[PDB]
């Protein structure tokens, strides 16, 4: 891969895994936050 | 720096990490670029996670869920700093005392995990390789291949330890649960730090564990010049293991510990020679590894035996 290839697949899986958290944590309901998040 | 969006980006070869912003705090998410069976699946987690929680490792142990069989999402954390920005920071800044504290305490956890009965943990597997090699077999052969074309007269004494002085230590010895990625960049710093990742946690040499928390401390030291802090920290981990277990490491711990220490050395710069088609970075890197390495040894309280070969 070129430079800039490798730049587009790093942007991408980058943009991907923060659009997966971001998706987690806003779906997450009280329950599911309950078992992850302790107190 | 608003809630629901990235503070940190930490790209590398085999894992890209991201931490969020949230409400409650800092969650920390990692996602690998293939689905393989080498890293923990959401079954071993949950029992790794159910080994640990009756534990005095539990309170640090900050064990991920799946999203998917490529993603992991954390338990918040208070803040988005890790132990990494610590040690490689450049230029020196004022020495936090509950900062350099962590490498007493990680000692002490690992002490912890590594106490855990094979018995309890069912799922994990043995880990004969790091689960990232494991799931690209390819890239552990060009990074074999890279290593072999490494000058082996760069560093000598780093040979000694990863070659021939690895092979003398018995191989019958207790295999315990490792963590399998114990970097500072997995570690959120005290006063209660947390320890992050844990896809690639298994059954092996719990020296491994130690070798990999220490080999950060090597690569600062020979990157950024502060040989003396990076010592320090080898000690007080040595320190916080050994109270905690309650026995000294053995000269075979030791001999196993310096073998896997000085492999990741070799690891990491024949990494950056095949990653970046850099032969002669690689060399540079190696040569102040070679330097750094017997305070950080000494350091840590490695025997003649062991920083006899350099
Ligand atoms: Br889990
Ligand atoms: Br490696
Ligand atoms: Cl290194
Ligand atoms: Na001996």
């Amino acid at each position: 891969m070129s430079e800039a290839m490798a730049s587009a697949v790093d942007e991408a899986a980058f943009a991907d895994l923060v659009s997966k958290i971001q998706a987690a944590e806003a779906s997450m309901t009280d329950e599911q936050r309950a078992v992850i998040d302790p107190a | 720096v608003r809630t629901g969006q990235p503070v940190r980006s930490l790209p590398g070869p085999f894992v890209n990490r991201v931490c969020l912003r949230v409400d409650s705090g800092y969650r920390w998410g990692e996602s690998v670029p293939v689905a393989a069976p080498a890293y923990l699946d959401a079954a071993a987690l949950r029992n790794l996670a159910e080994a640990i929680a009756p534990t005095q490792a539990a309170q640090y142990a900050c064990i991920p869920a799946l999203i998917d069989d490529r993603t992991a999402i954390h338990p918040v954390v208070t803040t988005p700093r890790l132990l990494s920005d610590t040690v490689f920071e450049s230029p020196a800044s004022a020495v936090v005392p509950q900062v350099e504290q962590t490498f007493s305490e990680l000692g002490g956890f690992l002490a912890r995990l590594h106490s855990i009965p094979l018995e309890r943990v069912a799922a994990l597997p043995t880990r004969t390789r790091p689960a990232w090699l494991q799931a690209a077999p390819q890239a552990a052969d060009g990074i074999r291949a890279a290593r072999d074309r490494l000058d082996k007269d760069a560093a000598p004494g780093i040979q000694r330890l990863a070659g021939a002085g690895a092979a003398e230590a018995p191989e019958v010895f207790p295999r315990t649960v490792v963590h399998g990625r114990l970097s500072t960049a997995s570690c959120v710093p005290g006063p209660a730090p947390r320890v992050l990742g844990w896809r690639e946690a298994g059954i092996a040499d719990p020296m491994a564990d130690l070798a990999f928390l220490l080999r950060d401390l090597v690569q600062s030291a020979a990157a950024m010049g502060a040989q003396q802090l990076q010592e320090q920290r080898a000690r007080l981990t040595a320190e916080g293991y050994e109270a905690a277990r309650g026995t000294q490491l053995s000269d075979d711990e030791h001999t196993r510990l310096a073998g896997h220490l000085a492999s990741g050395i070799l690891q990491h710069v024949a990494l950056r020679a095949w990653s970046a088609s850099d032969p002669e970075g690689a060399d540079a890197l190696l040569r102040r590894a070679e330097r750094s390495l017997p305070g950080i040894l000494g350091a840590f309280g490695a025997p003649r035996e062991v920083t006899g070969r350099l």
